RNA sequence: GUGAACGGUGGAGCAACACCUGAAGGAAGGCUUGAUGAGCGUGUUCCCCGCAUACGCGGGG
């Protein structure tokens, strides 16, 4: 259907895992379902659930951003947005002089539409491995690419079923190359650190007029871009 | 033409708080009113920023203008002329603000007769007399039971 | 064999003449189409969830 993307503009840049968990904790103390429902933890424990995150962290120049996929995910964040937003200006007024906190919002659709040529999207801060097979497969590029083409069009699929949209199944991918190698990690210093991609480029025959997520790590702003950008973009 | 204006909120437009100390009660009550923006973009009491369009008829056309009358007296006539002197002050249009209607008239017709130059009127002189001598003697009397209702 | 039997309500005629719906009345007053998204950090085995039924697959932080 459509996802609803908010900005909010504090100033200075803030990274997306650094305020997802920034965002937790002004808001542990208080109002823990409006906290449960963001994080898509489960209704019962802090465990987060398996399945697709409907409300993930992004980018943003001058701070963070959100996005819900889905009416759900758009309601939770219709709902969270005004706690929030008094949460930073609080937060902001307490040390200082003070800040004024910027909202922005868009309700971006979400389509998808078979063409018979190949087209060329690019995605940044692509994370690819997270247990050890993965890392055997990616020594040899024939047996990572297949598993790279794999995980593309899972992650297409999973996204589409997630927002509650019909994908046809007779779309092909295609792998070019990524630009750079770089890890990632779960938690500041810590020892461990999961494999990524950085400036991966992939061609899918089909055109896609939104945001959408490929990959894992997908609720910390890692490896979603505006399709509808690149249309054109060069 | 179809021409476009829009609104925005300024304060949705602050960015920094300088210039916010301007307003009184601090930021804290300019974002408040970011925040009922926000909670009126989620949801009927609208806020600011509109996107609206009026078409409007291009400038540099010449129009015509028709002015009759009905067995005038000379007075009368003066009267219409001196509007007609000074007409280009006023504005024939609405949207006063964005100064639609200014314009200039190129030619005034008595009759048939041109009687227009660039410093007003040249010509009708029997008709000016008439209501420089209709300025004269002129009361507000004749407003009164005129506008009296029996 | 009906106190019956028989029997034209007809002919002609102008609803029409005259008469002004409209005299007066401001679409107005305010309003950036320009913002937002397209570039910058992490270096290796560890907690939860399902299918199985452990030979492993999937996902998730």
């Amino acid at each position: 259907m459509f996802v609803k993307q908010v900005f909010f503009d504090l100033g200075a840049r803030i990274h997306a895992d650094e305020a997802r968990a920034l965002v937790a904790k002004l808001l542990d103390d208080t109002q823990p379902g409006l906290v449960s429902a963001l994080m898509n933890y489960m209704p019962a424990s802090k465990t987060s659930k398996t399945e697709f995150p409907l409300v993930q962290f992004s980018n943003f120049n001058q701070g963070f951003a959100l996005l819900g996929f889905g009416e759900v995910g758009a309601q939770i964040l219709s709902d969270a947005t005004p706690i929030i937003h008094d949460a930073m200006a609080k937060l902001f007024a307490s040390r200082g002089q003070g800040v004024v906190v910027q909202v922005s919002s868009r309700d971006v659709p979400l389509s998808c539409e078979k063409r018979p040529y190949g087209l060329q999207y690019t995605v940044a801060k692509m994370v690819v491995q997270k247990k050890h097979e993965h890392r055997e497969r990616l020594a040899n590029p024939e047996t990572g690419k297949v598993f790279l083409e794999g995980l593309f069009l899972r992650s297409l699929e999973r996204q589409a079923a997630a927002v509650g949209m019909v994908l046809p199944r007779d779309l092909v991918v295609s792998f070019k190359g990524a630009e750079r190698v770089s890890s990632v990690k779960l938690r500041p210093d810590s020892t461990l650190a999961h494999g990524s991609l950085r400036h991966a480029v992939f061609e899918v025959n089909a055109r896609l007029g939104g945001l959408w997520s490929v990959g894992f790590l997908l609720s910390k702003g890692f490896g979603h871009i505006n399709t509808d950008l690149q249309l054109g973009q060069g | 033409q179809v021409v476009w204006a829009r609104r925005m909120d300024p304060i949705l437009n602050l960015g920094s708080s300088e210039d916010v100390e301007v307003i009184n009660g601090g930021a804290v009550a300019a974002n408040g009113w970011i925040q009922d923006l926000l909670a009126n973009s989620k949801a009927n009491g609208r806020g600011l920023k509109a996107f609206n369009a009026h078409e409007v008829v291009i400038p540099g056309l010449k129009w015509v203008w028709r002015i009759s009358l009905d067995r005038p007296t000379d007075a009368q006539v003066g009267l219409v002329l001196l509007a007609l002197n000074k007409m280009t002050n006023e504005r024939i249009a609405g949207g006063h603000s964005k100064d639609y209607g200014r314009f200039v008239i190129d030619g005034v017709s008595l009759n048939g007769e041109q009687v227009w130059s660039q410093s007003g009127i040249t010509g009708g002189e029997q008709y000016f007399d008439a209501v420089a001598e209709a300025i004269d003697g002129l009361s507000s009397k004749e407003f009164e039971q005129f506008a009296q209702s029996a």
